[PDB]
């Protein structure tokens, strides 16, 4: 990935993360540089294109507000905030066409360094997904890719009698746009009740190792069954712990190519000095009614393929499925068996839109 | 959401009898929206709305060489759309 | 019957014509029965439909006072929104909002919506559950996290268990003549002209009030969406949402199609052909 991260926040303030140059006047407090134990954040932009233009990020602050979930009861059996989580927290979340990346930090107050004016943070919650906009086909079971990695307080270690990586959530919340529901919401690892699965959708969410002490990467990769275009649109995947939750965004679209209709296609004859009769230009779908333009083009004698019409013509404008309409003039001794053409100009449609033709003589 | 506005008749249009000039706008918000005509570029006068968006008329006699069109002014607009007279 | 009873308000940026306009409506069944605008010689809840027009005045006066303080409060968010998503105020944006109950046969509330749409596309919304949200993208997921730790919705659970329930019991008080608020759409077919050889039809549902509508073509038997258009679900403007499927066929194998609505207003996914 890029070297720096040049980022806002507000909840505007410019700032920067690096993954050093003279940056005087940015805030102190507001150019951080990142630690990683974990290297999922260092590791992951190391695997992420290099010199991409400016993603969208955004920095705020947090405080470990539990899941209001009465099921998440059993990951926190106590209203007691830890003592290894005080300080400052930071939540910084990045979107791209490639990666999509939220992440917490704790600081320290003072900014003061002794080589360059710069300040250290650590990153105790990553939440990267490499699938930020997947393109299913119509039929056809979806997968949705989804790391995080936590690191485990340390200097927390001489008072837990039960050590090693603790459980974890993961929350999918989907789809039905015009509305909101919520898919999967699972945390692995605890015998507490977890709620039904809606059209029957599931997720790998675990560990990559069980290593002890070091830091800790995990897997949770969404499955969804046959989906269907009632589906599309977009959804949110959480990654919960202790106190602690992060969130990230994921788009969903299909693709159907249109067809053509040009009326009349195949006709007689028009005796010479008579104008053709009304002739027509359709399309199927093309959404909404902004920006489309349209043209009416004699294609059968001198002038090439663009050129002001003769005659009379018809365009138009919950969308359309238009219906342009023609009355071209009468002929002359350059015409004969010519044709018209018709081209209508659509965002959606290429930028040659859609051509239709109707033969004359 | 931008409208959207077909300019139709009621019946074919014909030259040198009179018809029906018909803005049909419709699928935004607020209700409230600058909706006139022109003539030869100049803004007419008579032009009807729908009651308690909807359809817009008003009588003309169509000839050969006047040109009519319709001016929509909506907010998402940051500029009017001029709409061209359609008989076919 | 499963009822809905529905507020709508209406938040827009117009500079060189003034301020923001804001603009509010409520809807029973498909019964408009009071509106609201900021460009009124007198912005008050008028009196629409002849039942809500035995109400006490502190409703009409409270909710009045509750129009023109959203109005400032959006006002207040069109501000907030454009300053930090990278937009001029040369141009103007608009922003919109539906919040109301729905209950089932026994006025038993379902749940509560309330969700928001910018510029069109969707901005965030609230689950049925009434303990999550639902966003849209990194501004919206601002603004979740601004309600996330603001509790709107259980806000709005203790108040439709009290309020909402209330007030849709006695307007089915005020007119039992109608036990249908989840409004069913109301249809028909539009024919457009490909002349004597081919045709294109279009099935039209509109006047209903939710938006989660499956709207399908089957040819014979045969389910065909290839050469279908299905828009997104586009409300009218006077609150009456309308969607419709069209195709461009021939002038023939239009028959074979048939217009299909999966929807709860409706008592089943009915099937059409006008």
């Amino acid at each position: 990935g890029p070297a720096v991260i040049e980022c806002w926040f507000v909840e505007k303030r410019p700032g920067a993360l690096l993954l050093p140059p003279p940056r005087p006047d940015l805030d102190p407090e507001l150019y951080l540089s990142v630690h990683d134990p974990a290297g999922a954040l260092q590791a992951a932009f190391r695997r992420y294109p290099r010199g991409a233009p400016a993603p969208h990020c955004e920095m705020s602050r947090f405080v470990p507000l539990p899941a209001s979930a009465k099921w998440a009861s059993g990951l926190t059996p106590a209203q007691n905030c830890p003592r290894a989580l005080d300080g400052a927290w930071l939540m910084v979340s990045i979107s791209s066409p490639v990666l999509s990346l939220s992440s917490l930090l704790r600081p320290q107050p003072e900014p003061q360094q002794e080589p360059v004016l710069i300040t250290m943070a650590t990153v105790v919650l990553t939440v990267l997904t490499h699938t930020p906009a997947p393109r299913v086909r119509l039929g056809q079971d979806a997968l949705l890719d989804l790391s995080f990695a936590y690191m485990p307080p340390t200097s927390e270690a001489a008072s837990s009698l039960a050590p090693g990586p603790p459980p974890f959530g993961l929350e999918w919340r989907r789809q039905h746009l015009g509305k909101g529901h919520l898919l999967l919401a699972a945390t692995p690892g605890l015998n507490g009740q977890m709620p039904a699965a809606q059209e029957g959708a599931v997720a790998f969410a675990a560990w990559d190792d069980d290593e002890p002490w070091g830091p800790w990467t995990g897997n949770g990769t969404f499955w969804l069954p046959r989906v269907q275009p009632f589906q599309e649109g977009t959804y949110l995947a959480t990654i919960h712990l202790p106190y602690l939750q992060g969130q990230v965004t994921l788009e969903l679209a299909v693709y159907k190519p249109p067809k053509v209709s040009l009326m009349p296609a195949t006709l007689a004859r028009a005796a010479p000095g008579e104008a053709p009769p009304e002739l027509l230009c359709l399309v199927s779908h093309f959404y909404p009614s902004g920006g489309l333009e349209v043209e009416w083009e004699l294609r059968g004698g001198p002038g090439g393929r663009s050129q002001k019409a003769e005659g009379q013509r018809w365009l138009s404008a919950g969308s359309v499925s238009l219906s342009g309409h023609l009355q071209p003039p009468p002929v002359t001794t350059e015409q004969h068996g010519a044709r018209y053409a018709c081209r209508i100009h659509h965002p959606s449609l290429p930028a040659s839109g859609r051509s239709a033709e109707v033969t004359l003589e | 959401r931008t409208p959207k506005i077909q300019v139709y008749s009621r019946h074919p249009a014909e030259n040198g009898k009179s018809n029906f000039l018909n803005c049909y706008v419709s699928g935004f918000h607020p209700s409230d929206i600058e909706v006139d005509l022109l003539k030869n570029g100049e803004r007419i006068e008579k032009v009807e709305h729908s009651d308690l968006y909807l359809l817009y008329y008003t009588e003309f006699t169509p000839t050969e060489k006047d040109e009519y069109a319709c001016r929509v002014n909506h907010v998402t607009l940051s500029q009017p759309k001029i709409v061209k007279w359609d008989r076919d | 019957g499963s009822h809905s009873m529905r507020y709508f308000y209406t938040a827009m940026s117009r500079p060189g014509r003034g301020e923001p306009r804001f603009i509010t409506v409520g809807y029973v069944d498909d019964t408009l029965f009071v509106r609201f605008d900021s460009d009124a010689t007198s912005p008050r809840k008028e009196p629409r439909a002849p039942w809500i027009e035995q109400e006490g005045p502190e409703y009409w006066d409270r909710e009045t006072q509750i129009s023109k303080t959203n109005t400032q409060c959006y006002r207040e968010n069109l501000r907030t929104a454009l300053r930090y998503y990278n937009q001029s105020e040369a141009g103007s944006h608009i922003i919109q909002r539906m919040y109301g109950c729905d209950v089932g046969p026994d006025g038993r509330l379902l749940r509560g919506y309330d969700q928001y749409a910018y510029d069109g596309k969707d901005y965030i919304a609230l689950n049925e559950d009434l303990s999550s949200w639902t966003a849209a993208d990194t501004a919206a997921q601002i603004t979740q996290r601004k309600w996330e730790a603001a509790r709107v919705a259980e806000q709005d659970r203790a108040y439709l268990e009290g309020l909402c329930v209330e007030s849709l019991r006695r307007y089915l008080e005020n007119g039992k003549e109608t036990l249908q608020r989840a409004d069913p759409p109301k249809t028909h077919v539009t024919h457009h002209p490909i002349s004597d050889h081919e045709v294109t039809l279009r099935c039209w549902a509109l006047g209903f009030y939710p938006a989660e509508i499956t709207l399908t073509w089957q040819r014979d038997g045969e389910d065909q969406t290839q050469d279908t258009e299905l828009v997104e679900t586009r409300p009218a403007g006077d609150r009456t949402f309308q969607k419709w499927a069209a195709v461009v066929v021939p002038s023939g194998e239009e028959q074979r199609y048939t217009c299909h609505v999966q929807h709860e207003g409706l008592p089943k996914p009915l099937t059409l052909r006008w």
